[PDB]
RNA sequence: UAGGGUUUACGACCUCGAUGUUGGAUCAGGACAUCCCGAUGGUGCAGCCGCUAUUAAAGGUUCGUUUGUUCAACGAUUAAAGUCCUACGUGAUCUGAGUUCAGACCGGAGUAAUCCAGGUCGGUUUCUAUCUACUUUAUUCCUCCCUGUACGAAAGGACAAGAGAAAUAAGGCCUACUUCACAAAGCGCCUUCCCCCGUAAAUGAUAUCAUCUCAACUUAGAUACCCACACCCAAGAACAGGGUU
RNA sequence: GUUCCUUAAAUAGGGACCUGUAUGAAUGGCUCCACGAGGGUUCAGCUGUCUCUUACUUUUAACCAGUGAAAUUGACCUGCCC
């Protein structure tokens, strides 16, 4: 459930998310029609004062019972299309995402680990 | 919150005068089979229990005349045994509690 | 015996009909799978049947840290810390999928809950994902590999040093100090140790459950 | 809401009702006879079934002594408890205690009930003694009884 | 005064009328069991334009169901306990027919009900639900309702009494957002606002007010059925059904539009076992359940 | 030429033996001078995007900052963050961030006190319900074959129908997730069943053509809920309701 | 107010300018190491204030027994719309 001003913890090879910064990426809004967000759903996260998009890729809280649960809310940036920023992902992404094979394809091909 | 006018007596009865605040007549007194006092069902009757607590006294007092300060309680039954009546040869461990005067119409 | 505590039925006042049929399910269930023997702690491997995966069988492995539910609804959460990211996942024992429930190692510590793994630090649940089993030698009893895990710095996400939880695992000489010690015990209730009308006797419940499965198993 | 909620509410607290518990069992196990409310006597007669029951478990076991122990503060009653409460119903299996309600008090006017062990030596209250066998239903039951079994 | 039946008996006779009454209840039961073998009345086939007759169930509990596709459905359990029809009466709107549900003793009857139960072959019950149904279907009364009247793949609608909350507030009887708990409240934190504007001198009626909620009747519509057990008489209805466990709930067809001409493989009177008909096995399972015993599915 | 007093003003009809005031929180009832989902004409309408007119109250009218503000400015949205009356709605439902008071300053007027339709610091928000009134009666975004078609020179890109997941509100449940523990809940799951009057077209007289008709006419044009002592309860303040094999 | 920073969003806060025509040097003016329940902003941590609240203990709350009243009351057989 990743809402409004939450300190989400950037997982990218670009200059953005690993770059310092005297304050923690946190969210704006979640591209939805309620204030809840859960994995596969668009997100505004604000990286060294700017506004670009992201995208949920695992919360903290447990929702259905196959799916997996992080210890952190994990994300991973996005562009408008998407079209990805970063280039590599390390941290293991889950198998929920492999669901659309079209809106977020490049996201699938350019993480290396799964859940 | 002040009221705007003076209720009446017709109001006041109408609220007081009800059934639901009236006492309702119960039917759960039956006489009984003893002494004869009406008791009621689902409960003793009020002579007998009377005499069952009087009696519980006596042995109370007894037990702590004999028994003397607090702080005892033995690990042996009890037997009360009033007037009389030789102690059976089943109960020879259990303390004599020697009780005065004659048995009721209702320990056995 | 051991009688997994799944297998068991709730304190609820339901008709016994209903956890009669659960009970012959989860056996009609269990005749095709295993689900053998593991308590609270075990390193277990499930290989479940995901689609949208590289691959229909997915394994993963973790540390069992609590099995709720009961009948069909029976759970168990599996963490292991992967990539330096800790994951855990909720396989129920009773789906059309999970193709084997693997073993790795049978344990069982010390608290029935291992929920405090969250606030300690991943050296205490980073495991190998390609490991070998190991033997638990013709029929033996369960090790309790009795052990103090430390715990991360005193911003925690359950409070961990109250007693109300009882876990005597938590190593609080090397975190806590003695005012907070006090504070936590403070909170203690020995009323509810000594509290005989709030214990669950499951002899007979338990002696029934193992004649039905006697008696599936003879069928 | 208190759907399904067992245990009922008594002092200012868990704490205070549990002590309250304990003080009337031991001085039921003292004096075999307490008049309670019908609430406190329902609560009393459920947990001395229960503490019956670990008596009955066994006397060297640790876990029965610590029990007795924490609902006899008197100590002198821990014996008792366990060498005369213990063999005396050896032969039956949960069916312990009596309960019988007071008609009232003369104050409060509250409901009140008796407790007490079966058996031991206190006289024998009146317990509700139902019809005779000899009565006009009776006798028509009994009647009837017996032509159902000469049928058969 | 008041009397009761266990008052005026020895304790040599409770007992005694006890096993009476459970053997007497017991032949009744098994007399009542083969319906064809009477009078099962003309039994007419199935018409567009027609309904058939219900049932009356315990909710036992809740219990987890998949399917093929790998989802989570939830189910609950309905004990077809008894169930027989009453009486009959024809046409003021359309044809009633009256149908029991789970046995009750019949010692803390009504003696009118006393009565009309002795003038048929069975015991008193505790509910009576009647539903509603054309002049096509019309069985004779105390026929027995086994389980088997409905078939995997059907919906049904499901109706009882809900549990009831008593008399709750106004965030609970109907989700008020309410006032917060600072700045500034003092004396606020569950309760309501304004009622009706300031001019309206009186309460608009249905103003939403502190009352008693639940414990009242509640229908839900489009609950499909996914299996029917024939040996202990169970139902497997998706979704929740409103009530608490062991509780006598209101079965029957449902309504819908898309879902009132499916009922032509449906039987049109009632399940009758006295086949002439094959008796069926432990339990139909649907097309798309998962059964239990089968190997792991796999995508693949 | 006709309708309103939403704003600023005119008189002070009851109120100075008291209508307590602006905002903010929840709660909403009604109206269209309507943002749309519903249905149409025109168009400087080739299709998406645009504008005007007729009907529609079954619904909603977001998340935050500066700002006491009712007002005003800014970031992400959505078909949308509309207006008015309800004592410029609601203080016997709640707070006073200013406004009506006692203390002290900042600039000025004033010998002085004192004052500012100029600003700031903080400035007791009381009531045991007497009566009226009341206390359980549907919808939508997105995606897909249609289709990258019709349209269109090219960009760009239609209605309609079917299928799948999600969004406000309403009715239920603890067996799977969470507070938990012989319960109650949400953070989890199921369901939500038929229109809405303005126009589009034949035959036909006043007015033999023609004419959709405030002429006679032909097409788009409610079903379900509920109804025979004493102990316990998933029913509950008592009462009432269910069970006591 | 011009302008830079501080929030992605700033009549809030800080840094340099005065058409301040009514600031201003014991009506004392400007800096300054300590300190003020004096008035504001803010970086890492948070607490159900909210998103969206629930469960539990006590007082309170409901019935049983009694002492037992205030403010207030023109009498009331005490409704809705125009
Ligand atoms: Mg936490
Ligand atoms: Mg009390
Ligand atoms: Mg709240
Ligand atoms: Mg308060
Ligand atoms: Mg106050
Ligand atoms: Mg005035
Ligand atoms: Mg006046
Ligand atoms: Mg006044
Ligand atoms: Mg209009
Ligand atoms: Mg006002
Ligand atoms: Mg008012
Ligand atoms: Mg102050
Ligand atoms: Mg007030
Ligand atoms: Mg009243
Ligand atoms: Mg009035
Ligand atoms: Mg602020
Ligand atoms: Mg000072
Ligand atoms: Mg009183
Ligand atoms: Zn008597």
């Amino acid at each position: 459930a990743i809402q409004k001003m939450t300190r989400v913890r950037v997982v990218d090879n670009s200059a953005l998310g690993n770059s310092p910064y005297h304050r923690a990426p946190r969210c704006i809004h979640v591209y939805k029609k309620n204030g809840v967000g859960k994995v596969g759903d668009q997100i505004l996260l604000a990286i060294k004062g700017q506004k670009k998009k992201a995208l949920i890729v695992g919360h903290c809280m447990p929702g259905p019972r196959m799916t997996p649960r992080f210890d952190s809310n994990n994300v991973v940036l996005i562009e408008d299309n998407g079209n990805p920023v970063g280039t590599r992902i390390k941290t293991p992404i889950p198998t929920s995402l492999r669901k659309r094979e079209g809106e977020y394809s490049k996201v699938l091909a350019i993480a290396q680990n799964f859940v | 919150a002040a009221p705007k006018n003076r209720r009446t007596i017709e109001v006041n009865r109408c609220r007081r005068r009800n059934p639901q605040k009236l006492i309702k007549v119960k039917n759960n007194i039956d006489v009984c089979p003893e002494c004869g006092h009406l008791k009621q069902k689902h409960v003793l009757c009020a002579y007998c229990y009377e005499k069952v607590c009087k009696e519980t006294a006596e042995i109370r007092r007894q037990i702590g005349k004999q028994e003397g300060g607090p702080f005892k309680a033995p690990t042996i039954e009890t037997v009360v045994l009033y007037t009389g009546e030789t102690p059976s040869e089943q109960d020879q461990g259990k303390r004599i509690i020697e009780r005065d005067r004659k048995r009721p119409s209702w320990f056995t | 015996r051991f009688l997994s505590p799944e297998f068991i039925p709730r304190r609820g006042r339901t008709d016994p009909l209903k956890f009669q049929i659960e009970r012959k399910d989860m056996l009609e269930r269990r005749k095709v799978l295993h689900i053998p023997e593991f308590y609270v702690g075990s390193i277990l491997r499930v290989t479940t049947a995901d689609p949208y995966a590289s691959g229909k069988i997915s394994q993963f492995l973790g540390i069992c840290i609590q099995r709720s539910g009961r009948g069909l609804g029976a759970t168990f959460i599996l963490r292991n810390v992967i990539e330096g990211q800790g994951v855990e996942i909720c396989f129920e024992l009773y789906n059309p999928r999970v193709q084997e429930i693997q073993v790795v190692k049978l344990e069982k510590r010390l608290d029935d809950s291992l929920l405090y793994l969250r606030d300690a630090l991943p050296e205490y649940s980073t495991f190998d994902v390609n490991m070998k089993p190991v033997v638990q030698e013709p029929n033996q009893k369960v090790p309790v590999n009795e052990l103090k895990v430390k715990m991360k710095p005193k911003p925690w996400s359950k409070r961990w040093e109250r007693p109300n939880f009882n876990i005597k695992g938590i190593r609080f000489d090397l975190c806590l100090t003695e005012q907070q010690m006090k504070e936590a015990q403070k909170w203690n209730q020995p009323w509810l140790e000594f509290d005989m009308m709030r214990e669950y006797d499951t002899s007979k419940i338990e002696a029934a459950i193992w004649k039905e499965i006697e008696a599936s198993k003879r069928s | 809401i208190s759907h399904g909620r067992v245990f009922r509410r008594m002092g200012l607290g868990p704490e205070s009702r549990i002590h309250l518990l304990r003080n009337l069992l031991t001085g039921l196990v003292r004096h075999e006879r307490i008049e309670a409310p019908w609430a406190r006597v329902d609560e009393m007669r459920g947990y001395a079934e229960k503490l019956i029951d670990y008596g009955k478990l066994g006397d060297t076991n640790e876990r029965a002594m610590r029990m007795a122990d924490f609902w006899l503060t008197e100590k002198d009653l821990i014996p008792k408890l366990f060498q005369v409460l213990a063999p005396r119903y050896k032969d039956q299996t949960g069916g312990y205690t009596r309960m019988l309600q007071i008609p009232n008090r003369s104050l409060d006017r509250a409901k009140m009930a008796v407790i007490e062990y079966k058996g031991n030596c206190l006289p024998p209250l009146p317990l509700p003694r139902r019809d005779s066998h000899l009565t006009l239903l009776n006798q028509l039951l009994q009647g009837l009884r017996q032509d159902l079994r000469q049928s058969q | 005064s008041g009397t009761w039946w266990d008052e005026h008996l020895s304790e040599e006779n409770v007992p005694f009328i006890k096993q009476l009454v459970s053997d007497e209840d017991k032949a009744q039961l098994a007399s009542k069991l083969c319906p064809l073998k009477d009078e099962p009345w003309p039994i007419h086939p199935w018409e567009p334009g027609s309904f058939r007759v219900g049932l009356i169930a315990l909710k036992l509990g809740m219990m987890p169901l998949w399917t093929k596709d790998g989802q989570k459905h939830v189910v609950t359990l309905l004990q077809v306990q008894d169930c027989h029809v009453l009486k009959y009466t024809s046409k003021g709107k359309m044809a009633t027919l009256s149908v029991g549900g789970k046995t009750v003793s019949r010692f803390r009857k009504a003696t009118s009900i006393l009565e009309f139960y002795r003038e048929l072959g069975l015991p008193p019950k505790q509910t009576v639900k009647i539903f509603n149904i054309t002049d096509n279907a019309a069985i004779k009364p105390g026929t027995p309702l086994y389980a088997a009247h409905f078939r995997p793949g059907q919906y049904v609608d499901v109706t009882a009494k809900t549990i009831g909350k008593g008399f709750q507030g106004v965030m609970k009887r109907w989700g008020f957002k309410g006032q917060p708990a600072t700045h500034g409240q003092t004396k606020t934190h569950r309760r309501p606002g304004a009622v009706a504007t300031g001019d309206i001198g009186r309460v608009w009626p249905g103003t939403k007010m502190p009352g008693k909620m639940g414990n009242i009747y509640r229908t839900e519509y489009g609950l499909k059925v996914w299996r029917i057990n024939t040996k202990h008489n169970i139902i497997y209805v998706n979704g929740s059904v409103p009530g608490h466990k062991n509780c006598l709930v209101k079965v029957k067809d449902s309504k819908l539009p898309a879902y009132k001409d499916l009922g032509k493989n449906l039987p049109f009177p009632t399940y009758f076992p006295d086949g002439d008909e094959e008796e069926l096995p432990e339990d139909l399972y649907d097309e798309n359940v998962c059964q239990p015993g089968a190997p792991s599915i796999t995508f693949a």
